This record gives C-alpha cells, structure tokens and sequence, in this order.
C-alpha cells in the first residue's frame, strides 16, 4: 500500500556547500524546483493510499464484553491490550517479519518524511472492522450497522454461495474444528515461513536501492578532475572550475532527473496495488462477493483483513 | 521575506493562501568559527637549491 | 420514494451550485497542464550554460567555430527540456488512463446495468446511475437504497412443532416478546410462521437455541372447512 | 567540540559538527569512511585523536497557516530537527513554533504528521492535537438479538472522473 517517504533537495544534493556551484545552477531554470515537485507529489499520493485503503469506516467498531462466537476462536485476529502496542497476534508476527540505516541517509542529505498515518491507528483501522465484522456483519459497510448473532450470520453467507443454510447447524461443530484448526495454520505458517511477506520486502529493498544508488553517484566525478567541488575550487582558475563545475552538475543533474523518474514509475506500481487492495477491502472484507477467485479459491465467506508494514494483509475464509 | 506568511505568498505566487501547509525552504545551521588544525612542521623548504 | 429521490436531487443541485471545489478533480487536470505548459516555454529563456539564451546573439557575436560550443549547450539543454515534458506527459497519460477504463467500468456496471458489487457504485444497495456531462471527464448520480432506522428484535434459528426443526425459506425469525413473526432482513413486515414461509430439516434435538411455537398450516383449516 | 564548524584538518576542508569518536583507528589509519564513502571521522594531525564529523544543516521548513479569509497566523515547522534556533514544541515529524498542543482529539483539519493535525480553532488560534479516529461506537452483540430496518431513505451520491 505505502511506501517510504523520501524528500530529496535538488540545491544540496547537486551543490554541496558551494555557492559558485550554485549560482551556475541557475542557468538550469526550473529543473531543480521541478524535481522537488515531483517527488514531493509522491509523498502527498503515498499517503492517499492509506486513506483510500485503510480506513474504509467513520467509526470505532468495539466488541462487547461477553463474546460468544459460537465456537469459533478469534483470539488470533482480535487485538491484545496488554501489548505495548495495540496489535492482533497475527499482526505482531506481520510486523515482525517485514525489516541507523535512516541516519545515514539524513547525514548525507535525504530527508525521511515520516508517515501521515501511524502504525498504531492502522492497527485501530483494522481492529474496527474485524470488531464490525463479528458483529455487525455485511451491514455496517453498507450503512448504519444491524445487530446478527455471528451464528446467523454464516447462514446467510452460505445461502449466497449456493449452500442451503441448514448445512450450518448440523455441521457447525465441524466448521470449528476447520475454522479455528485454519487459522492455527496461518500463525504456524506466517511465524515459520518468513518469505512469505516477501512482497512487502521488495518495496523497502526497491527504495534501499534506489536510495542507496542515489548517494554512490554523488562520488563519481562525471568526467571531472575531482568529484569534490572543494578540490576544484582549490586548485583551478576562476574560469577553469566554472568548466569542471558543468560537468560535475550535468552528471549530478542526471542522475536525479533518473531517480525521480524511476520513483514516478514505482509511484504508479503500488497506486495500482492500492487500488487493487481498496477495491478487495469493499468486495471481499466489507461485504460478499460472489467474484471468481477474487477474494481467494473457493466460495468467498468471510474476509479478515490484517495489519501489515507498508501494506495490508488478507485472510479470506472460503468454501 | 518579510514573516512566514509572506513567503507562502511568494511560494505561491499569490496572495492568496489557502487553508494547508506548504513547504517554504530548508533548515541551515551555518558553522560557528573557522577551525585549523594541522601538524606541527618548523622546517622551511630547499627551493634555493 | 418518490419524495425522497426529488428531495435528495434537489440537494445535489444546492450542494454543486454551493461548493465549487467538487469538480477540483477536474480542475487539477486543467492546472496540471497548464504548468507543465508554462514550465516548458519558461525553459526557453534559461541559458543552460551557454552565454546567452538567444540564438541570434551567440551567432551574431561568436565566430563561427565559437558559437557552436555555445549553441550546443542550447541544444542540449532544450533537448532535454523536451525530454523532460514528454517524460513527464507519459506518466500523467498513464493516470488518466486508469480512471477512464475505471470510469467505463461504472458505466456498463453503475449506469447501464445494476451492479451487484459492494460499494462499488457508492454506499448502500445500488439501484441506477445516472450519468452527466462534465468538462474532461464524467459525473455519476448513484441513487442507493440505504436503510435508516432498525429496532431490536428477539430472534430464534428454527421452530420446533411437530418434532422437527423449522427454518425460515426467505428471511428471519423475529419477535416483540409476544408471537413469533417472518421478515425481511432489509425490512420489517410482520408475516406469521407457516409451512409455506418455512421448510422442515433434521430434528429438534440438534438445532442449539431452537424455541417451540404453532406453525401455521394453511391446510388445516382449510381440509376442516 | 560539539558544534557545527568551517574545519580545515590536514588540507581537508569542510563543514560539519565536531564531536570526540569512540571509534578506534589503527595507528597507520587517519580519516574514516561512511557507507558512502564520504567521511565518517579524521585523526588530528597536531594531537592525535579519532575525530568524529556529523554533518550540519538537514531539515525543512513548513509553514502551517489557515486561508487567508480566516487569519494571517501562522505556525512554522522545522522538519527532521527538534527546536534550537528558537508556543515551542516539539512533534515527531519536528520542532512546531506558532501552534498550541491540544491533548483533546479533534477531526484533521490540516495535516502535520505521525497522526497529528493543526486547526485553527478557539480568541482563535492555531492548535495541534492528535487525529481522531472517529466516535467509538459500542456494538451490541447477543445470541437472541437481532436488529431490523424499520425506515429507509433513498440517497443519491456525486461521483466524478476525469
């Protein structure tokens, strides 16, 4: 869903201290404010898509303080207040999974933009619409929420998929020695597999990259004498340097038209993920979809969605 | 430059602002005082020679 | 219904012709381009190294050999200006893009068709979309069935009659503490529990919360009459 | 020591602030490098010891201010850097001069950072305060519940592409 913030300044990466090398910057024009506006869009849109996927509800869903399932055990999805902070056990696992190195990045002049949103108040989006879900159901995504029992509430999910609902009261002690036996799967395979939130680890590789590449080219001297600007200014003629400086602020120039341009395309890769995942939070969470393979394989039930870094976790229950 | 404001206006390129934050410029903390430290070298070079 | 849809367009006429900010997805389209326009003919003026920005003044100034090292740094500096705004209309037409083929996705599903999908054509149960015309771009009126008001209900999974459990066939089991009623989960019209509102599975010993009511057999009176 | 300084040190000139390193060097080893290759820490060539440079100078600087049909106030955020220059506080996107911390939650008007927001609100000032989630709404859950729509209301909602 998200991705790191990052402010780069186009005056000091380009010109390290350096006011001749800044005053022949200006001969550029706008290319250095252009360059700040772009990737200062990019933070204002990385955080559009915590809003546009996140928080899919104006309200604070609570459970009550009796919670009777039926025989279904939630403890796993279901936040911990004990914990420092608030977080389902599954959640704990996805945070824990998903890996100063920032301080270096700010010594050297990148700028690390905190998130608009919170882990913690992501964590509350979530806790509220498992909360909703239990007990409120596919009515409080769809307007104001309806009191169901969870029981009946299954009934009318299987009566959707084309199992009539008397399957339910039969079977229902089956379908929780399945449910709850499903979800101990999830935690023995999430806290035994680490590679499976692999997709959520190559966003923070891509940008280590990409951040990380960024700096390296300010230490090539572009065809200069020397890549250092307090060298050339030390050694050379007036007239000489201003020719070393050229080719030191064309390189530099370059090289971050390059990285903005590769964070713009980055930037419309995960906005088309977080449209994909909004659009799951609706059909698969919120309510029931009848789609194929959409919300998993199998008939879609019910969906859990799950706090994660830089991202969101689905757990969809299928028939 | 005159207060906050009016670098927003400029930012802006008008003198209407709108309800927001806007970023102006950066942070420089320039030095203090000039700092030399080099060895300690008594001896003048042979360049008569 | 009928009170509600003109009293709920009339608010859409109010509410657009009050706030002028709705469109602004439309007017960033407008000012998006328009800086990107600006910016590119604001580059013209910039040396990008070379002496001068005019053409003229470095031919007419320069000897021959000079004046193409600094007409060069024109060239150059130009040349990537343009690359720079072709760079830059490539991804914005690959945002436009995306919320068109959404768009077109509301028309066949909101507009033309009734969509099933959850909250896909806005809150609540959709029930049409009407289009309208807007400056680079669409407009959708979704009118949508929200409920408003609920009451609590005491509610029971089957009733047990004659030994075996019944269910309802459409709808939900509700009561006022008095008799127990069939409705509608979206809305509230009493109807009495009847062979013909339920059907009969298994036994009256599995069902966990089963209550014991008549059922209502419309043969009955009618085989006595 | 431990301030940011114009240091010239054995012919290698720059700006950065100057603090004792615990790292040690071998006694050939003089200047360190980062990750980056740029420099980490110098050896004083006069009396010898492993010096430590942090650059100087990182950080923005925002200006948070109602429109201005509402007032010309004005809160200043220094980004990345707590207050030293110098209502003075400090948030975690950085030092906020011009903005009074509300503890009470409010809906987010103007955006900050690390769920805080600014309002200009009331003897009207410019406030921060930490963003509400929304009001906490208590489900009731029971067995033998059940809620039924009793009324329902036709809405019509604007939707608008480019």
């Amino acid at each position: 869903v998200s991705m790191t913030k990052t402010s780069v300044d186009c005056t000091m990466y380009i010109c390290g201290d350096s006011t001749e090398c800044s005053n022949l910057l200006l001969q550029y024009g706008s290319f250095c404010t252009q360059l700040n506006r772009a990737l200062t869009g990019i933070a204002v849109e990385q955080d559009k898509n915590t809003q546009e996927v996140f928080a899919q509800v104006k309200q604070i869903y609570k459970t009550p303080p009796i919670k009777d399932f039926g025989g279904f055990n939630f403890s796993q999805i279901l936040p911990d207040p004990s914990k420092p902070s608030k977080r389902s056990f599954i959640e704990d696992l996805l945070f824990n999974k998903v890996t100063d190195l920032i301080c270096a990045q700010k010594f050297n002049g990148l700028t690390v933009l905190p998130p608009l949103l919170t882990d913690e108040m992501i964590a509350q989006y979530t806790s509220a619409l498992l909360a909703g879900t239990i007990t409120s159901g596919w009515t409080f995504g769809a307007g104001a929420a309806l009191q169901i029992p969870f029981a009946m509430q299954m009934a009318y999910r299987f009566n959707g998929i084309g199992v009539t609902q008397n399957v339910l009261y039969e079977n229902q002690k089956l379908i929780a020695n399945q449910f709850n036996s499903a979800i101990g799967k999830i935690q023995d395979s999430l806290s035994s597999t680490a590679s499976a939130l692999g997709k959520l680890q190559d966003v923070v590789n891509q940008n280590a990259q990409a951040l990380n590449t960024l700096v390296k080219q300010l230490s090539s001297n572009f065809g200069a004498i020397s890549s250092v600007l307090n060298d050339i200014l030390s050694r050379l003629d007036p007239p000489e340097a201003e020719v070393q400086i050229d080719r030191l602020i064309t390189g530099r120039l370059q090289s971050l038209q390059t990285y903005v341009t590769q964070q713009l395309i980055r930037a419309a890769e995960i906005r088309a993920s977080a449209n994909l995942a909004a659009t799951k939070m609706s059909e698969c969470v919120l309510g029931q979809s009848k789609r194929v393979d959409f919300c998993g394989k199998g008939y879609h039930l019910m969906s859990f969605p799950q706090s994660a870094p830089h991202g969101v976790v689905f757990l969809h229950v299928t028939y | 430059a005159l207060d906050p404001l009016s670098e927003t206006k400029c930012t802006l390129k008008s003198f209407t602002v709108e309800k927001g934050i806007y970023q102006t410029s950066n942070f420089r903390v320039q030095p203090t005082e000039s700092i030399v430290r080099f060895p300690n070298i008594t001896n003048l070079c042979p360049f008569g020679e | 219904i009928a009170n509600q849809f003109n009293s709920a367009i009339g608010k859409i006429q109010d509410s657009l012709s009050s706030t002028a900010s709705a469109l602004g997805k439309l007017q960033d389209v407008v000012n998006q381009n328009a800086q990107a326009l600006n910016t590119l003919v604001k580059q013209l003026s910039s040396n990008f190294g070379a002496i001068s920005s005019v053409l003229n003044d470095i031919l007419s100034r320069l000897d021959p050999p000079e004046a193409e090292v600094q007409i060069d740094r024109l060239i150059t500096g130009r040349l990537q200006s343009l690359q720079t705004y072709v760079t830059q209309q490539l991804i914005r037409a690959a945002e436009i893009r995306a919320s068109a083929n959404l768009a077109a996705t509301k028309m066949s599903e909101c507009v033309l068709g009734q969509s099933k999908r959850v909250d896909f054509c806005g809150k609540g149960y959709h029930l049409m979309s009407f289009p309208q015309s807007a400056p680079h771009g669409v407009v959708f009126l979704h009118v949508t069935y929200v409920p408003a008001q609920e009451k609590n209900f005491t509610t029971a999974p089957a009733i047990c009659h004659d030994g075996k459990a019944h269910f309802p066939r459409e709808g939900v089991f509700v009561s006022n503490g008095t008799h127990w009623f069939v409705t509608q989960r979206n809305f509230y019209e009493p109807q009495i529990i009847t062979t013909d509102n339920t059907f009969v599975s298994g036994n009256c010993d599995v069902v966990i919360g089963i209550v014991n009511n008549t059922v209502y057999d419309p043969l009955q009176p009618e085989l006595d009459s | 020591k431990n301030k940011c300084v114009n240091f010239n040190f054995n012919g290698l000139t720059g700006t950065g602030v100057l603090t004792e390193s615990n790292k040690k060097f071998l006694p050939f080893q003089q200047f360190g490098r980062d990750i980056a290759d740029t420099t980490d820490a110098v050896r004083d060539p006069q009396t010898l010891e492993i010096l430590d440079i942090t650059p100087c100078s990182f950080g923005g600087v925002s200006v948070i201010t109602p429109g201005t049909n509402t007032s010309n106030q004005v809160a200043v955020l220094y980004q990345g850097v707590n207050c030293t220059e110098v209502n003075v506080f400090q948030t975690r996107a950085g030092c906020l001069i011009g903005a009074e911390h509300v503890n009470n939650s409010y809906e987010c008007d103007i955006p900050i950072g690390a769920g805080i927001c600014a309002s200009y609100q009331t003897s009207q000032s410019i406030i921060a305060y930490t963003m509400s989630l929304g009001a906490e709404n208590s489900v009731a859950y029971s067995n033998n519940s059940i809620a039924i729509p009793t009324n329902f209301t036709i809405s019509v909602t604007t939707e608008i592409l480019p």
